[PDB]
């Protein structure tokens, strides 16, 4: 399994792909790794599916309540910091679980997140069984003064590669573009796998 | 000086006098038509120094379901928030609000609670939840005693007698919005409107299929 | 300005005056018949406004018991959960609620604790459960004293004295179901019809054999 | 409008209010006789619609031990499930009710606690327990301030002075069955009596070496 | 109509009105003697139906210790008990009931807490223990207030002004057990004999060396 | 002799009684401005002996925000350190104190509590906190019921009426820090200025962008 | 009927109805001599069935601190083992009871903590301990309301008043034993002795240096 | 005979009747002076044999904070332990007892807290702290409702307006040790000496860089 | 990830480099490690982020909350007093982390403390993974006689050094210096990046 964050300009850019798998028994061919968690900011979820997916939900309605009482839609390093205290607050019996919350407030964001409750923002970063591959990559093409367009493709590359050198990760991968513009938007299935065609990518 | 006890003609004397204070309230009403609810509120305002819209009396629990409520203030802000977690509670558990009659027994309930044991004073609080759900567009209300019930078309705080006669006649079954909050203004005027001056009403609505609308100044203005 | 005690001749006041707001609570009544058991309340109705059947007065505690209530409606909402839960309880323990009886046991005794447990009002309502069992079709009534006994027909709520006395004098033992919901719906009628119109009635029944059946507007109507 | 505390005199009036309540319950008595001991209750019925057995008032707490109540019924019923988990609890340890003496003195205890513990009524009943233990056939009575005492023949409830003046008077100490349920029936009757009809009386019995024998309803009508 | 704390005068009414129950308690005495102590009640009976011996009076803590109580049988009896599991717990920690003193003096903290602690009624009873132990024999007396003395002989109960003061009188010492059961039974005679029949006294005593013995019917007439 | 709970007429007097003593409480006021707030208090001093300043009225929660307070002073203390420590813990779970609205939200449900939880007095006190969040420059106040409110101007203490009357009529909406003080302290003096003398006026403000600015007594000195 | 709260004049009537009780306590002293300190109680006694020495009134808390009081009796004796284990509490972490002063302390707050927490009567009893400290001899006497101070000499009791007037004027500062103890017994006598007897004072010392001693029958009858 | 809770015009009764037992209580008060501060009591004392010093009422809380207090002696002596054992803590925590303001708002919240929380009687008590702290000399008062105020100079106790007004009229700010010491002693003797005799006064010091000195007797006698 | 606080007169000197790393895995190449705590005291993490995180935190606030009950400060002694309490007091479950808190109130003063609230007051101290190598040019070159200009070189050339003998430690370097006089500041980049490149260093 891999995902993957990254900044740009006024965007900021989440990707996953998602095949859940039990050893070497790919079990499930299309879970879903990548989650809007409010108007202007997702999550992507990495590790055990059981506590990923209560925390995804805690986040969730945590982030709406806290949007209806303040009138006002929670800070992106707000959003993460909250989630670290939860996280190391039961750092010994931990959600074993690796989280990227991606957003825009005043300005784009990207977190990593780890089961102790240590977050650290980056200008891109990535999560995951693939994670190397994709850095790879990143380090190798990323460049701040690109547009969302160039963006989307780079990440969806960097995807595929990791596809290609980790068995653990695999199948259809889907990308969501956030812009203060337009809001959390995520990308038309066809579009995407168009757009790997077109790269002469596979998958 | 003496209860929440039975009294010796059945009656809870201090849940009666709790609704008093919902009477003194101020009112609002609201109604099911085409294929939504809509909801609005007299925005009764003294001082140029308030801060104007701050006093928002239709409040939202969740993004499809809003509530107005009468009485004491500070009660009805508590019973408001306790509603508001209620629902997130719901909503992580099974995934989904599904039915929001089952929001509203929630908060009855723990108002009914007060209504029986000993040491505490009841909710002197009114209100009406609104919105669409699994069922579709739903409207209910509430009084401090814990009793709940559904409506077609309701009204509640200072002139629920009035403008709910009004509407008790001159309701319209399936009013498409536009009509529906027309009708609705006009039962909110006659109503309180002894003193002329409607002022500026707080409405808001949604319709199945989406989210709530609260309606802007200017909006609201055109009705009234 | 005293409390839950002894009086000197022996009673609880508190619970006499609960006792009397269940009396001016709605009519109701069932009785046993053929093979099953039918449970009939008065549905008076208001407002235009209200939402019509989600008035809904003769409640489900699962597929095979049904249960009317009369008395502070709030209170008498709050029991009715506790004895579905109560009732998911023996189901998840022993694989089966095999008698019902038991399950209005343990809902009188909630209420019999509030008898005597100092600090809290009693639960001003009473209620009957109909349904059939590893027994058979069984019929039970409980008062805000915990009391409860098993019935052949029997009513509650405001019109008791007259629609019992009508039962007691006409009540048929092994009447067919359409013959016996006649009986019934007339026994109710001659009681509450002081005020002549019966209005729209609830009326639900099971048989042995099968689940319980609610019912539909036009049906009850034949009957009316 | 004061307590469970002593009076000027030396007397806990809310126990003696308490005693007021079983006064006006129904009577049953009880006797031991040849190489047994036998319970009889008035059962006095009212409607054609109650459900005739099933209002019974000789309850069983095990196959070798049963008890009859006089008193407010809600609390008489509560009491008797105490008895009946706490008698299974000394089988459940020891492996065998040995003394019988020893479930009353819990039971009475259990009211004896609510005689004292300031915020709770007491018990508003009395009852007595009779079977054969290790030690033989036993009969023993209780009252709501937790008095215990063992008899050779007794009675509660309503018409307590009278029969019990009666068994004072005409009681024979090694009666054989057939004779002392008569003398028993014939001590019940004269008593509640003044109205004549003994209506049908409920009697049950056990005698050393085996389990208790309920009276069928042909039985009983036999010695009436 | 006020409670457990203190009058104008200094003192607790409450544990006041208590004692009264208890002087209208039956009437018990005991006394030292040669090398033991022994324990005397007046068993004073009513019906035939009662079952004689069972309403025993003295009762054993231990086989070297019994005590005879005089007030609200209930209450007495729960604070006998309690002795009783007190006396096992010296028993089970320290290997043997070394000083009666002491078993004494728990069972009088714990009535002396109800003197105070608020929300519940005092005991209303009072007692005397009687036993030999390490230090020798010993007999000890409590009230309903905690207060607790150790005597030479003494009394409790209805007659304890009369019987007390024909032994502050004729009192003998060291009198061999013989002669003082007989003083004994004599004092006590005078004292409760304005009835003039003793009826039939209930004794018991027990001497340095061995354990306690319980006086047979056939013995204790030889006396009377 | 009574308590906390409705009066026929919809009202808890205890509440009612708590506002009395705020009345009787110092005067000061505060408003919005140019593009921060300004709090002003009235520092009225008594003895030569008191030290000065220390009887800071105007009190910092936070950098950013400070609340000034009137009524019983001991109630107005704990109530400012909850506000306080509440502060604080906004910011370390959330990082950032976004929303001041809630600040008070918090310290009103707190003081909400005590008007309906039985045993214990509500908070004799109503104060105003000021600050800029982020959404910018807020001003509320808040009364011992609970019930808070958002203003562009406002006071509270002894001559609320008055210099809220004042303003009410020349408050200016972007008047410039200046002038803003200018006339407040202006509007300060008139009302409580029946006694001539405004003494030494307490007066802080702030600015979006910055911190909080307390002035120096020269300062001050110089608009007085 | 009403409390522990305060008068309109400032004080605390539970606590002044404790000191009633009191000084109707017998009378004793102490005081400080040569070098070490002596107690001496009035041991006033009744019938000739009392147990003489039994009721000893100076009572030990550990070799080297002995106490005498004055009140409720049982007040007094539960108030006196808790400054037992108290005492053996210090002893057991700090390894010596250095200073008793604080053991009197601590057994003081006790009583002073039911000076205020509500649902909870007083102790209504006074003391006085003397011993030799690490410090040296020292006499304290503490009230029901907690109130300690130490002396040189006094008393407590009935008459009080009386006796301590007498040291107040005839104290003589270090009185060597001998004429301590007569000073004292003297001083006894005249108040107390209105009723000419003194009876048989009971009397007890300790010297710095070694541990307590109690006087014998015959020693303190040579004095007498 | 009611409470804790508002009167009618904003007042809680209870801490004022609270108040006036503080009145009553001895005289007392201090002042910053040079470079350090002092603290003086009125010593009254009566019979010979009382212990002299040891009713100390200027007490240590730490070497260098120091505290007098005025109105119940158990309820202050309580008190202040609270206050020492609460100094150490900030000590163990924070490494130094930064501001001494601190330690009298916690005691001071304390107090307050039996302002409100319903069943227990407020502290009948006001008292001063005086010490030198991170900040400096400083000097604080505190009375029963829990209200603390830093001072230049104050009083408190009987004659607290009287010696009050002669410091308010004659105090001088930086008046060395000696002639502060003076002119306390000589505002404290105008007051109380309405009975010429100013007895033994109580008299200690600190000054800053070093810890609280006790004056001696002779010392005092010097000044007095 | 090495850090390091000095003495010198009247001023105390903190710097950290930036890099944070799991196992070999360079995840993040800027974090942050020093944190200013209040107006004239600072801190220096080290150790498992998701602890040293809230720690700081709750450092912030409780200093905040103090300064405004007290009108005064918290003392350098004080807050390391605080901080010691805290962390032995769980010993047994420890915040797996090192911290060095510097400061000046009466003086300048720097504290190190360890997971088991062990608390040392020197001179200079460097805590982390590069700690030895530091370690050795102050051993070598530290005076306290120095200038605080002299200070902020030395700084960089002891980190520096640091990050050439250590894998675990590496990025911008960043420096703060605290006074009386303008309290906590910390230099600008630009400025740092200069004296590096003046210096002849790298990176």
């Amino acid at each position: 399994t891999t995902t993957v964050g990254i900044t740009l300009k006024d965007a900021v850019i989440m990707a996953t792909e998602r095949r859940v798998t039990m050893e070497n028994f790919i079990m499930h061919k299309n879970g879903k790794k990548l989650f809007q968690i409010d108007t202007y900011t997702g999550m992507t979820i990495a590790g055990l599916v059981g506590d990923a997916q209560v925390l995804v939900r805690y986040m969730k309605a945590e982030l709406e309540l806290y949007r209806l009482q303040r009138r006002v839609n929670m800070p992106i390093e707000a959003v993460a910091t909250l989630l670290s205290n939860m996280l190391n607050q039961v750092k010994y019996m931990p959600y074993m679980v690796q989280l990227l919350v991606g957003g825009i407030d005043t300005a784009p964001h990207v977190f990593s997140i780890d089961a102790a409750g240590g977050s650290v923002e980056d200008i891109y970063a990535s999560t995951g069984s693939g994670s190397p591959f994709v850095y790879g990559v990143l380090e190798s093409q990323y460049s701040e003064k690109m547009t969302v367009d160039e963006g989307v493709d780079l990440v969806i590359r960097a995807i595929s590669a990791a596809k290609q050198r980790d068995s653990a990760s695999g199948g259809m991968i889907d990308v969501a573009v956030i812009t203060r513009k337009d809001g959390y938007v995520q990308l038309p299935t066809d579009q995407i796998e168009s757009r790997i065609r077109k790269l002469g990518l596979i998958l | 000086r003496a209860i929440t006890v039975f009294s010796p003609d059945g009656r809870l004397f201090q849940v009666e006098y709790a609704r008093e204070a919902v009477k003194k309230g101020s009112t609002a009403l609201g109604m099911k038509f085409a294929n939504g609810v809509l909801l609005i509120s007299d925005k009764k305002v003294r001082s140029r120094l308030i801060e104007q819209n701050s006093i928002e009396k239709i409040q939202l629990i969740d993004d499809y379901v809003a509530a107005v409520t009468s009485g004491l203030v500070a009660d009805a802000r508590v019973l408001v928030d306790f509603a508001r977690i209620s629902a997130q509670q719901e909503k992580v558990t099974y995934g989904s609000l599904v039915n929001i009659e089952n929001l509203v027994k929630r908060v009855a309930d723990q108002m009914q609670q007060y209504t029986q044991y000993g040491g505490v004073r009841p909710y002197g609080v009114s209100l009406i939840f609104a919105g669409i759900d699994q069922i579709g567009p739903r409207l209910f209300d509430c009084d401090p005693a814990g009793t709940i019930n559904e409506y077609k078309a309701t009204a509640i705080g200072s002139g629920k007698d009035a403008v709910v006669s009004f509407l008790e006649r001159e309701y319209k079954e399936n009013l498409p919005e536009k009509e529906a909050v027309t009708l609705g203004i006009k039962a909110l005027k006659s109503s309180l409107e002894e003193g002329e001056e409607l002022k500026a009403p707080e409405i808001a609505s949604i319709t199945v299929g989406n989210k709530y609308r609260i309606y802007d100044q200017e909006e609201v203005k055109k009705f009234l």
